């Protein structure tokens, strides 16, 4: 379990309210445990004594003490639901911000390696990891602690009664949960092998839905399917026939104690021949101690859920980012003049102000020319300067606020459009926020619940175009000296995308416009077009030079 | 009864119950011997504490008493291990039961619905909130069973023996309601609504994972940090409000029970004593009554402590049945099945007249659609993106229905029969999917008892033998889920394969060449215009210029047919043709 100590010590944050609803759980075990073993040896007690004695039996102190373990149980009660409910929303909020704090530092890089379907585990893992407190610390903690206490505490009266109690109780709390973790460890390994082939069959189930009905194999692969979850529901079952004989052996060892304690002590209670009312109070204290034990069998096996959810997590975030900003103090340039040196092997200077195209057939070369340039990752190749500096020097708060990046994959977060948009600038007018929209050709999304209506998941969304539209909004919203455009006008219609080229040229003419393109319109605006293959600068030059030389571009414009 | 959506999803959570009833029932007879079996247990322990205690009985003389004692734990132990294996069961065949429904009711709506979510939204569906609902019937259920039967159980036993004591139990029995009705029933549905804002908290901590990269480019690492903290300490004094009113119910129940372990010892403690001298029957208060009634108070409220430890099983079922409910109720518009069955495996001809393609939720898909298709023609869509193109190969195909007139032959689609008209189709379609195991079974799967020879043909003919080297296995090579064993452009391939090992008499093409490698759109249109002469063809496509000898080209805009004609002429005209093919050009 030594994977849990990255996490054990988020818990520092919070130790005084973690640690009092531990502290909670056991005041109201001891006050149940107290309470009945008060009123066993109170009956005991009082019936031997008989009428006889009722002036000297001196009712009044028991009293007391049933007055307060009645209260301490009933308020402990209440208090450890809330202070162990509130303890672990704070442990959840450390958790999704530690997580966080540690997957973003290596966005691009680390999480390259299917990443739709790595966050679906990781908000997963960190609910498991959640459950450590409640599901497994707090009743394993309480259980010993109660058992010392009581083991301790009934010690005054017998030694070996106290430690033949604890005993059975200490055993069944070191020697129970391993046993049985250990028993199902081979059915809990057929239950995952089990569960996971049926997701792969269903799945391909349902996205094939239309290749299999058409070529008349939806029945046979349903049937294929239908038979992995009777198998998945044996191994379901045998997981419940250990889980079943988990609470009978516990309901059999806590009859044991019972049997030994009423054996036990019926041959003396320390020095005592005949011990009277002391026979109830052990009797009693056995029959209520053994609730402090059932949660923690089923404590231990979600325990292997925890544990194997943390290398998971530590897994990633203990992983080393790609590039290290420096902890520098730049100021951020209003002109920036971008030049690169044998990055292939590409050499090219942009000077600040003007645009460049970047012609690039998809496929058979991939631009990951913006992803260096936004420093996602070290240019191994050589050298790449912003302003006549390298950009190894700019801290992160400086670089990001030098370049403004329209992605080709725009995200469109679960918020409303004015949260979609005070992403790129931190502090907008509500006024000045709504004139970018009305610029970038989006007043339709000022029509109805213009920046209030919920977009992403909520509801909302945003079509090819339109989210394209959004991209340059934000782009245009952050103001940066030097923009890159990754693709744009791509999988859009012929109308949209004249529509953005001429809102690229007229609303971003004093920013240094560097564009990756697979297209051919609208270039002629572009100067110094760059055309590429496979990371090799065929040619550059404006639209007439490359046109005049009868380059690669002029045969691209004769439909070669 | 109760109008909230916290009982509206219970009730429909117990109405899927008897498929299993009679495993609930089994469960049910078992908590009435629990119930015996903590009694006489309970009576041998008091009849032996009072031997020792007043009698002063020696340990050896009481050996039936404890022999008795025994069995009645040994006899307990068997009952709680057969009781929650018949739990398991009355789970186990709801959940299946449910999982089939969902199945049936997925696979008659068909891939139009299907492709409405991600393909893990629908496991979320079937595997994790399907099983959420085990725990609710395999123990939640069985134990609100057993906390009416063994209180009432315990009552009646107590009750011979000293009337007072059962009253002192039976005095809170109906208090516990009386608060559920005052205030507990108000907290329950609150609760339910805090359960969907903690999956709805999950989901804002996914968003801002999924959206990393475009908060790292942004410099919005630190800002979003602080939105998690605030969306968080947001939910937490929201969801702590509510909570504090629903932990007074477990607390309340504690109090309950304290107070009458309290009261039993107070009452029992002073009766010996003789200050009180009522509640027995004229015949004496013994010590036997006195531990009988002690050992059982804390018994007779255990089955209702133990029902608020099984919470989070009804609260996790219900926010399960609150997405099966709905799923099992949208309303669906399944296309219509006929009986007629085509005459012949000629080339069919389509003729459309005033079509209308209608979504299953009821959206239209594709307006006014007016062509015919004579037999053996190959034919072209082209048009913008989301300008309808797919609806058509849909409709065709079977998986939408329409309200126009669609003839094959002369004969309604309406009327054809599916399993027999999907026989004289075969479909490449647009995002190919690989569903079965191995790529040999993946090609085969058109017919799985094909000779050899015609499967190296098919392979041979598609051009997938060229890079089965490649593989290591070759033909046997398992593609693994969504085939990341086969690039998109030569998983795309193995797609034609299959369509043209068996004959057809329509070949439906939708954007086979779009999203591949240079070489893999020479060898998928190499492949397939040829086999396009074989029968009647519908492509939809965007390589304009490649489809110079195609018969007949259908522009589609808007959900509608706005052009038609050969390339020859359409190329040359100025319409939407020219605009479509200009842009086209653009791309290099
Ligand atoms: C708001 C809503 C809610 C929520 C969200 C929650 C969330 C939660 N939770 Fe909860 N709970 C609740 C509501 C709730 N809850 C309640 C109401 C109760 C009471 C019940 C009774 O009576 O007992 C509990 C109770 C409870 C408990 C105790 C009992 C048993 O043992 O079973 C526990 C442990 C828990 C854990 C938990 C967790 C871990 C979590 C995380 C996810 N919890
Ligand atoms: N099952 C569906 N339910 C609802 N709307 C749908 C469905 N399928 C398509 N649509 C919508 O109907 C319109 C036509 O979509 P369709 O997929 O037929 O177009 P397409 O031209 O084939 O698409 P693409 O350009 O992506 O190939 C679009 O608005 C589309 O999003
Ligand atoms: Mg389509």
């Amino acid at each position: 379990m030594r994977a849990l100590l990255p996490y054990l010590a988020l818990y520092k944050r919070h130790k005084w309210m973690l640690s009092l609803g531990i502290v909670l759980a056991i005041v109201t075990l001891l006050a149940s445990i107290g309470l009945l073993t008060l009123s066993g040896w109170f009956l005991s007690a009082s019936a031997v004594a008989g009428v006889a004695g009722l002036y000297s039996f001196n009712y009044m102190l028991p009293a007391a003490g049933v007055r307060g373990a009645a209260i301490t149980r009933t308020a402990g009660r209440y208090f450890e639901r809330l202070v162990s409910h509130d303890a672990t929303f704070r442990v959840l909020q450390h958790l999704r911000i530690y997580t966080f704090s540690k997957l973003l530092p290596l966005s691009p890089a680390g999480l390259a390696r299917r990443q739709g379907e790595l966050l679906n585990r990781v908000v997963a893992d960190v609910d498991t990891l959640d459950h450590l407190y409640l599901r497994v610390i707090s009743p394993l903690v309480g259980a010993f602690v109660v058992i010392m206490v009581v083991t301790i505490g009934l010690s005054f009266l017998d030694f070996t009664l106290a430690f033949t109690l604890g005993g059975i109780m200490l055993l069944t709390l070191f020697l129970m949960p391993p046993l049985f973790y250990r028993a199902g460890k081979s059915t809990g390994q057929n239950l995952t092998h089990l569960r996971g082939q049926y997701r792969q069959q269903l799945t391909a189930w349902l996205q094939g839905q239309a290749e299999l009905t058409i070529f008349g194999a939806s029945d046979r692969y349903r049937t294929q399917l239908e038979n992995t979850e009777i198998q998945w529901l044996e191994a379901q079952r045998r997981q419940s026939e250990l889980t079943a004989l988990s609470q009978a052996i516990m309901l059999l060892i806590g009859a044991l104690a019972v049997i030994l304690m009423l054996w036990m002590a019926s041959g003396g209670v320390g020095g005592n021949a005949q011990p009277g009312a002391l026979i109830a109070l052990f009797v009693f204290c056995a029959l209520a101690a053994f609730e402090a034990l059932a949660p923690v069998t089923g404590a231990f096996q979600h325990l292997g859920q925890v544990i194997a959810s943390a290398v998971r997590i530590s897994d990633l975030t203990d992983q080393k980012p790609e590039v290290t900003f420096p902890d520098t103090q730049t100021r951020v340039a209003d002109r920036v003049s971008l030049t690169l040196r044998d990055v292939k092997g590409i050499s090219l200077q942009v000077n600040a102000g003007e645009h460049i195209a970047i012609l690039g057939r998809t496929g058979c070369g991939k631009s990951t020319l913006l992803q260096q340039l936004t420093r996602a990752w070290d240019p191994q190749q050589g050298e790449i300067l912003l302003n006549d500096s390298p950009i190894a020097s700019l801290n992160e708060a400086a670089l990001r606020q030098t370049i403004s990046v329209v992605p080709q994959r725009v995200h469109l977060f679960s918020a409303t459009l004015r949260d979609n948009l005070l992403l790129a600038s931190p502090g907008s007018s509500d006024e000045a926020l709504s004139e970018i929209l009305r610029r970038v050709g989006l007043e339709k999304l000022l029509e109805d619940a213009g920046l209030n209506s919920w977009l992403g998941e909520g509801g909302r969304q945003l079509s090819g175009g339109e989210l394209r539209r959004l991209a340059i909004a934000r782009a245009l919203l952050h103001d940066a000296p030097l923009v890159l455009l990754d693709e744009p006008t791509e999988g859009l219609d012929a109308t949209t995308e004249s529509q953005i080229l001429e809102l690229l040229a007229e609303m971003m003419r004093e920013k240094t416009v560097l564009m990756v393109t697979h297209r051919l319109r609208g270039l002629s605006r572009f100067q110094q077009i760059i055309v590429m293959d496979n990371g090799q600068i065929i040619e550059q030059g404006t639209h007439a030079e490359l046109l005049a030389r009868q380059g690669r571009y002029y045969q691209f414009k004769q439909g070669l | 009864m109760n109008k909230s959506r916290q009982k509206e999803l219970t009730r429909w959570l117990k109405q899927q119950s008897v498929i299993s009833q009679r495993w609930l029932n089994i469960s049910r007879l078992l908590g009435f011997v629990s119930g015996i079996l903590i009694i006489a247990q309970a009576w041998f322990m008091a009849r032996i504490l009072q031997h020792m205690i007043m009698e002063n009985i020696p340990r050896e003389a009481l050996l039936l008493p404890f022999t008795l004692l025994v069995l009645t734990f040994v006899l307990r132990a068997w009952v709680v291990w057969l009781r929650e294996r018949v739990g398991y069961h009355a789970g186990q065949h709801i959940r299946f039961a449910i999982r089939r429904q969902v199945l049936d009711r997925l696979q008659q709506a068909g891939p139009a619905w299907i492709q409405g979510k991600p393909a893990g939204s629908w496991a979320t569906l079937v595997l994790e909130q399907i099983d959420d609902m085990h725990d609710y019937y395999a123990r939640y259920l069985p134990q609100m069973a057993l906390a009416v039967s063994v209180p009432l159980l315990i009552v009646v036993a107590i009750f011979p023996s000293n009337w007072a004591a059962a009253l002192i139990l039976l005095g809170t029995a109906p208090l516990i309601p009386l608060f559920m009705a005052l205030v507990g029933m108000g907290a329950a549905d609150a609760n339910r609504r805090n359960f969907l804002a903690l999956a709805r908290l999950s989901g804002h901590f996914l968003d801002r994972l999924r959206g990393m990269e475009t908060l790292r480019i942004f410099g919005r690492g630190e800002a979003e940090i602080e939105s998690i903290r605030s969306a968080s300490e947001d939910f937490r004094q929201r969801t702590m409000e509510v909570l504090r009113l629903a932990f007074l119910s477990s607390g309340i129940l504690e109090f309950f029970t304290s107070l009458s372990i309290a009261l039993v010892a107070v009452y029992f403690g002073f009766s010996y004593l003789g200050e009180l001298d009522f509640g027995h029957y004229d015949t004496g208060v013994t010590l036997a009554a006195g531990f009988l009634a002690l050992i059982l108070a804390p018994e007779f409220f255990q089955p209702l402590r133990d029902l608020g430890t099984f919470y989070h099983a009804k609260a996790q079922a219900v926010g399960a049945a609150d997405s099966l409910k709905t799923f099992m109720e949208t309303p669906l518009a399944h296309p219509q099945r006929g009986e007629a069955e085509l005459a012949s495996t000629d080339p069919v001809t389509i003729e459309a007249e005033e079509l209308f393609i209608t979504s299953p939720e009821g959206k239209t898909l594709a307006g006014p659609l007016n062509f015919t298709l004579p037999a053996g023609q190959r034919a072209v869509l082209v048009g913008r993106s989301g300008s309808g193109k797919s609806s058509l190969l849909n409709a065709l195909s079977g998986f939408l229905s329409y309200q126009g007139s669609l003839r094959i032959n002369g004969i309604e689609l309406r009327d054809l029969s599916p399993e027999s008209w999907r026989k004289h189709l075969s479909w490449v379609g647009q995002n190919p999917q690989l569903p079965a195991a191995t790529l040999r079974d993946n090609v085969l799967l058109a017919r799985p008892d094909a000779s050899e020879q015609e499967l190296q043909a098919a392979l041979d003919n598609a051009w997938v033998s060229e890079f089965l080297p490649l593989l290591p296995q070759g033909v046997d090579t398992p593609v693994g889920d969504q085939a990341a064993r086969l690039s998109v452009g030569q998983a795309q391939r193995v797609a034609v394969a299959r369509a043209l090992l068996n004959p057809c008499s329509l070949l439906l093409l939708d954007e086979p060449a779009a999203s591949l490698d240079a070489h893999s759109e020479q060898r998928v249109m190499e492949a397939l215009n040829a086999a396009s002469l074989r029968q009647t063809t519908l492509m939809v496509t965007h390589q304009l210029e490649d489809l110079a000898d195609w018969d007949v080209i259908w522009v589609m805009q808007d959900g509608r047919i706005i052009e038609q004609g050969r390339y020859a002429e359409l190329s040359v005209a100025g319409g939407p043709f020219a605009t479509l093919l200009a842009h086209r050009q653009e791309e290099i």
